[PDB]
This record gives C-alpha cells, sequence and structure tokens, in this order.
C-alpha cells in the first residue's frame, strides 16, 4: 500500500543545520499534504511544518517554536519531501517523522544536536560459561540509535533489546535472543548491529566458551 | 493552541476485559459540518503512530471492532473490549480542526497477566572484550511479571552496586511480560581481582532470589 520512507538523519553539532527527507510510494504524492511531526520523550509528538499542494502555491506553515529555523519544501517529480533545519538547538534532538495528515506516518529519522563526537559501538557476545539464552553487548557508541538484528532478522520470536544507557555521553545496550538448546552451537546465531551515525555494520557470532 | 488533555497511564487491564481512555480537548471539534475531527493514533512499542480511528468513531482500515470511539466536541473515550496482548502501546488522541496540530500526551495502555518468575542468566565477559580491556558482567531478567524488580550483584560474596546499571523493555506485545537487564561494568584490572559473580533477582513470585554465579 502507502509507504512513507524518511533518511538523512545523523548527528550535527550545536548552531549547525541538517536536512531530511522522505519519499512515499503507494499514492499519488501531488495530492496530498505533507508535514514533520518530531517526537521526543520531553515534549512528546509535535508537529513542527507543513505544505500544502502545488493549486495552493505550495503554502507552508510552521509551529511557533521553529518558524526562522525550518523550511518545508516538495518534488513531487520525484515524490520528496524535505526539511532544511538550520541554527538548531539540543532541544531539536528528536525523532523526526513525515506525516501525511492525518492518516499515514513514516518510520522516522533520529537528528541528534550534540557537542559530543559520534563514537562506534564495540559489539561483545554473551555466551554461557531445553532453552539456551544468549545475547550482544553494544558497548560505548554515541548517538542513538542502533539497531540489533540476530540472523540477519531471521530470528525475530524470543528476542528483545533491552533500552540504551548513557554514561559519560556514550551508549550502552544488550540484546538478548533466547533459542531451543539443540540448536546452539549446532546452527548459528549471530548478532547484526548497525550504527547509522558512523556507518558500522556490524555482525558477531556467538561462539560456546 | 489546542490543548488535548489525557492521562499518562491506565490501571493494567486484564486479558480478555474492557479498557477504557479518555480524551479532552480545549476547543470543541465538533464542526458545522456534522463530523467531530478527533482521532485516535496507536504507537506499539518500536514503532511509528498509526491511525485507529477518525472522525471521533470511525475505524480506520484493518482496525478490529473490538475498538470503538464516542465522544462529543470536547470529551471522548476510546473503548477496546476484550483487550489482547497485541494492543499494548501508547494511544494519541489528536484533532483536525487547526493548525497548529496537536496531540494528547498519550496514554500507555498497561495488560494484567498471570504473574511470571524471571528467567535468569548470567554471561562472563568475552574474551574479545577482556583483550580491548575491559569487563562488563550482564544478567537477563527475562520475561517476568509483574514490572518491579530487584538485581543484586555479588562480587566474592560482597555486594556490589558500583559501575552497575539496569535498563527495563515495554511490556511485550505477544505475553505481556516484562524483561530487564543489569550490565556491571568492570575494568579488566578489576575483574582479574576477583573470582565469582553473582546476580540475585527478588521478585514478588518468591520470597527467596533466583541466583546465577560463574566463576572466573
Ligand atoms: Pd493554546
Amino acid at each position: 500500500e502507502v509507504k512513507v520512507e524518511e533518511s538523512g538523519g545523523g548527528l550535527v553539532q550545536p548552531g549547525g543545520s541538517m536536512k531530511i527527507s522522505c519519499v512515499v510510494s503507494g499514492l499519488t504524492f501531488s495530492n496530498y499534504w505533507m508535514s514533520w511531526v518530531r517526537q521526543s520523550p520531553e515534549k512528546g509528538l509535535e508537529w513542527v511544518a507543513e505544505i500544502r499542494l502545488k493549486s495552493d502555491n505550495y503554502a507552508t506553515y510552521y509551529a511557533e517554536s521553529v518558524k526562522g529555523k525550518f523550511t518545508i519544501s516538495r518534488d513531487d517529480s520525484k515524490s520528496r519531501l524535505y526539511l532544511q533545519m538550520n541554527n538548531l538547538r539540543t532541544e531539536d534532538t528528536g525523532i523526526y517523522y513525515c506525516f501525511l495528515p492525518m492518516d499515514y506516518w513514516g518510520q522516522g529519522t533520529s537528528v541528534t544536536v550534540s557537542s559530543a563526537k559520534t563514537t562506534p559501538p564495540s559489539v561483545y557476545p554473551l555466551a554461557p560459561g531445553s532453552m539456551v539464552t544468549l545475547g550482544c553487548l553494544v558497548k560505548g557508541y554515541f548517538p542513538e540509535p542502533v539497531t540489533v538484528t540476530w540472523n540477519s532478522g531471521s530470528l525475530s520470536s524470543g528476542v528483545h533489546t533491552f533500552p540504551a544507557v548513557l554514561q559519560s555521553d556514550l551508549y550502552t545496550l544488550s540484546s538478548s535472543v533466547t533459542v531451543p538448546s539443540s540448536t546452539w552451537p549446532s546452527e548459528t546465531v549471530t548478532c547484526n548491529v548497525a550504527h547509522p551515525a558512523s556507518s558500522t555494520k556490524v555482525d558477531k557470532k556467538i561462539v560456546p566458551r | 493552541d489546542i490543548v488535548m488533555t489525557q492521562a499518562a497511564f491506565s490501571n493494567p487491564v486484564t486479558l480478555g476485559t474492557s479498557a477504557s481512555i479518555s480524551c479532552r480537548s480545549s476547543k470543541s471539534l465538533l464542526h458545522s459540518d456534522g463530523i467531530t475531527y478527533l482521532y485516535w493514533y496507536l504507537q506499539k512499542p518500536g514503532q511509528s503512530p498509526h491511525l485507529l480511528i477518525y472522525h471521533l468513531s470511525n475505524l480506520a482500515s484493518g482496525v478490529p471492532d473490538r475498538f470503538s470511539s464516542s465522544g462529543s466536541g470536547t470529551d471522548f473515550t476510546l473503548r477496546i473490549s476484550r483487550v489482547e496482548a497485541e494492543d499494548v502501546g501508547i494511544y494519541y488522541c489528536a484533532h483536525n480542526v487547526e493548525l497548529p496540530r496537536t496531540f494528547g500526551g498519550g496514554t500507555k495502555l498497561e495488560i494484567k497477566r498471570a504473574d511470571a518468575a524471571p528467567t535468569v542468566s548470567i554471561f562472563p565477559p568475552s574474551s574479545e572484550q577482556l583483550t580491548s580491556g575491559g569487563a562488563s558482567v550482564v544478567c537477563f531478567l527475562n520475561n517476568f511479571y509483574p514490572k518491579d524488580i530487584n538485581v543484586k550483584w555479588k562480587i566474592d560474596g560482597s555486594e556490589r552496586q558500583n559501575g552497575v546499571l539496569n535498563s527495563w523493555t515495554d511490556q511485550d506485545s505477544k505475553d505481556s511480560t516484562y524483561s530487564m537487564s543489569s550490565t556491571l561494568t568492570l575494568t579488566k584490572d578489576e575483574y582479574e581481582r576477583h573470582n565469582s559473580y553473582t546476580c540475585e533477582a527478588t521478585h514478588k513470585t518468591s520470597t527467596s532470589p533466583i541466583v546465577k554465579s560463574f566463576n572466573r
């Protein structure tokens, strides 16, 4: 059906800029209004900018908190929406969604505004010293997020990844997977960690100690 | 701006029973055209929001008829008739009568289920981590209910609090349980000054902790 997919997020210094975008498919893009809504734990869901249609002279609207800082725009030929964000502050940190009022949401892109530097995670296997539980420790990264999968997404049930904890401007998280005892080590179990901000993609096979 | 007011939380709801979520709006959302422009969104854990109900009482495509919504121009009620594990998440109300567009704060639906003891696993530091100069000991306390739980670390019998960081998952969409990790962060230098590492989980399902250990 309709797919809304954001990109362009990452880390930038206070006072810096960022330009994010999303591409929409499965509808005729030029016929829909377009908005950006950001989510932070501090403010929840926050609408920040909207753009109307070619017939409306591409009229635009902004939240008071970002007028002058943000510029929304669209390229109907490419089915793409943009947000140009200037003079960013730490409070502009959030997940930015494309929201097509009122019916569709994208999957979000993360924007971090911080003076700390990007650091890739170190990934270490958690192996034991009828079911067997394994894990991956993802340590010492900045900014959020990371994504962890198991066997490239094949193992989905019996998995959970714990929220990251921040210490000294680095994050650490773990992921656990529970499988039947016979299956591992006989069949391979591997955690796949991605950290978009450093362009890290790592795979860690969990082997018996 | 229009203020949409909803409580942060619901009293836990037993599986198979009724949940009710309130919202109010500082301005009437009932338009001259008959429609009340009230919307509900569900954000499941780790997911983006998705449309649940539009125009006050209309179910979006695919939404189960266990969901229903009623209200005036200013006071609204979401009802789920027989809650299922999958329904857990944060429910947001929103208006569509002006800009700026505003959302309620979200109401988290908690499911009540049978108490379940945690499954506890402890993991010694990897050979890899030790090469890097680190030694993090990880303990997973998985698929327990209710949410409240305590972990105690011991090194060679003595209680250790220094360097412990804990993280709790949101409620599971499948079995309605919670899980927690406790990570004891040591340097290789300090880890190698001791032998026995223990994590102990205390939960309401027993008066005795579940104890897991290893020797370095
Ligand atoms: Pd207001």
